[PDB]
DNA sequence: AAACGCGGGGGACAGCGCGTACGTGCGTTTAAGCGGTGCTAGAGCTGTCTACGACCAATTGAGCGGCCTCGGCACCGGGATTCTCCAG
DNA sequence: CTGGAGAATCCCGGTGCCGAGGCCGCTCAATTGGTCGTAGACAGCTCTAGCACCGCTTAAACGCACGTACGCGCTGTCCCCCGCGTTTT
């Protein structure tokens, strides 16, 4: 057996080379039409604006995550916590 | 030099609303500051959108969505009503 | 219905190992799942807000990247 | 005819000739709609209005006559849609909300 | 003996003078030189208007209370009272400003 | 003698006093302070002033002026997106 | 129809620095967007730049100027050079 | 008002124990997606023509400088209250 | 509970004052009645793409064990920043 925390170490040096997406499209693309359809109804979409959503998404959770993990680490932690996120959230001012 | 502004008007509405309440300058000022603002963010938006239709002229519908764009929630909502009932009051009348 | 959880605890961990988190709650994960309905929504309330007035039915990128600029994330790589 | 204003018209207060003027020299396009300028004008007045109110009110609140941009200050900021709004805006000689954190109050 | 407060309870009368205050904070002379001061590495001999340099004080200010307050946010989520810079760098990292 | 040279002390940047420091953290709200922040504090508030003098003095010498206007840095606030209301 | 873009000029200037180096669509594309963006963010302020000094046509001046509001230091030195270079080349012949 | 000394006291800080949640791992599901086949909405195109704004000319009044006056408002003092330490 | 006690704060009535606010001339921008060119929405045609589904197979999810490391509660200890009264600045 590896020691815990190895494996994370090379799953972070793995990814982080790594460029495609993490998300599957087709949860991705539900989860888009059912929020999409709370604004109006029987919408139709391009698998690029689609696509496009997914890139966003993504980009945007993981630097919210790198500012949340600064928070964790300010803490004198290495396990992040929601508040940390919401500590986050809130400075960026959008909270 | 002449200087054109927006005090009157503003102090028209003022006394709509509080037909009592004075009002400092500066404050004024600052009416003055923020409808010029928000008079530029609604119009280039306004022009821009056009743009994305290859459109030459703004109408209404060009405005009123972007005040959906622009202003958030109730006040989106609200003024579209505000818009929406001169406009059909202006044609008419 | 819960296409939320359809991002699944690995599409949650992938993203912050790729973030670079070496080690997580499990709070973390429902925290995560609300917050982004929160990117989601503005965007395609805005996003359709185009749609509609451009007088479609079918959802453009073009849209798409008009908005997430609107909203200030500009972004490159699908037309214009 | 008679001179008849468009903001009478309307029945609206603001002036809608300034403005499509204005507009016209805007450069925001080689033509402009003519309900456009009108269509605009009015909400203009909604949000003054909307401000003012609250401007009217925390006014009150300290009890004096006339308002001032500590009372413009208070009203947006304490007004959620208004600062969500005006969250780029920042107000000369505003000052702040009062707002002491939680954990500063002394057990 | 002498009648001093316990610490602290003088700052949180403080902390509540400003926030009904509005006035700045900062000395005017001190502050125009600076600019004064700061202007020489762009263009040489400018002539500044009081406006200007009034108008200046309040983004000074402006920009760095915002910065203050969620400075002090920081130490709390850190569970601190007493602010570090390693704080106030954070906020601006995190401010995405370094 | 030799007093005529007994203060040159001047640079600028300390013009900002710990006591305004701390009058502007109490109006933000910060109970107590560490010792360093005074210096920290000079730091972060120039870096932020010559980016907008940078940017407010850009303006004037394309118009072919040399006093610094108000509105010249009006304009300057806005482009980094923090707008001022009240001064025309 | 005929929709236009900037990659081949793209090309030759990939050719100028690597003569032998490939570049994706998913690439071209992006240059294509980055290179729009670029233009749209001088355009406008130049623009603007007219407006404040309620001057009424745009030179390369603005532009010049309109460079200095955006691009780093050391860099923005450069391209004005050679956006001074290019004029004068232009205007000699 | 800042400077500046200065005691002093309180909170950072370090160390410690500990307990439990979270990573490791891995079969067991399980669900993700592809390409193949079916379909039609609907977008995108052209043509067209019309109606309404851009245009000019004539005009007047609204709006903005220029000018007054007093009323909101900021002290000032005192006194009344309240609160904090600091008794108890 | 209750504060000796000092200190702090709010409130009550006076003062002074100057700026908010109506008044007063004046001009040029906003409003009215004309023309003509084009923008642009709208029917008709086109056809692309969007959607619907299947079925199957395998990665990827998923639902568990286990173990230990880190999160956290706690406690003296030490030293830096907090209240204050002059002395500069």
């Amino acid at each position: 057996r590896y020691r815990p925390g190895t494996v994370a170490l090379r799953e972070i040096r793995r990814y982080q080379k790594s460029t495609e997406l993490l998300i599957r499209k087709l949860p991705f693309q539900r989860l888009v039409r059912e929020i999409a359809q709370d604004f109006k109804t029987d919408l139709r979409f391009q698998s690029s604006a689609v696509m496009a959503l997914q890139e966003a998404s993504e980009a945007y959770l993981v630097a919210l995550f790198e500012d949340t993990n600064l928070c964790a680490i300010h803490a004198k932690r290495v396990t992040i916590m929601p508040k940390d996120i919401q500590l986050a959230r809130r400075i960026r001012g959008e909270r | 030099s002449r200087k054109e502004s927006y005090a009157i008007y503003v102090y028209k509405v003022l006394k709509q609303v509080h037909p009592d309440t004075g009002i400092s300058s500066k404050a004024m000022s600052i009416m003055n500051s923020f409808v010029n603002d928000v008079f530029e963010r609604i119009a280039g938006e306004a022009s821009r959108l056009a743009h994305y239709n290859k459109r030459s002229t703004i109408t209404s519908r060009e405005i009123q969505t972007a005040v959906r764009l622009l202003l958030p929630g109730e006040l989106a909502k609200h003024a579209v009503s505000e818009g929406t009932k001169a406009v059909t009051k202006y044609t008419s009348a | 219905r819960d296409n939320i959880q359809g991002i699944t605890k690995p599409a949650i961990r992938r993203l912050a190992r790729r973030g670079g988190v070496k080690r997580i709650s499990g709070l973390i994960y429902e925290e995560t799942r609300g917050v982004l309905k929160v990117f989601l929504e503005n965007v395609i309330r805005d996003a359709v807000t185009y749609t509609e007035h451009a007088k479609r039915k079918t959802v453009t990128a073009m849209d798409v990247v008009y908005a997430l600029k609107r909203q200030g994330r500009t972004l490159y790589g699908f037309g214009g | 005819a008679k001179a008849k204003t468009r903001s009478s018209r309307a029945g609206l207060q603001f002036p809608v000739g300034r403005v499509h003027r204005l507009l016209r020299k805007g450069n925001y396009a080689e033509r402009v709609g003519a309900g456009a300028p009108v269509y605009l004008a009015a909400v203009l007045e909604y949000l003054t209005a909307e401000i003012l109110e609250l401007a009217g009110n925390a006014a009150r609140d300290n009890k004096k006559t006339r308002i001032i941009p500590r009372h413009l200050q208070l009203a947006v900021r304490n007004d959620e849609e208004l600062n969500k709004l005006l969250g780029r805006v920042t107000i000369a000689q505003g000052g702040v909300l009062p707002n002491i954190q939680s954990v500063l109050l002394p057990k």
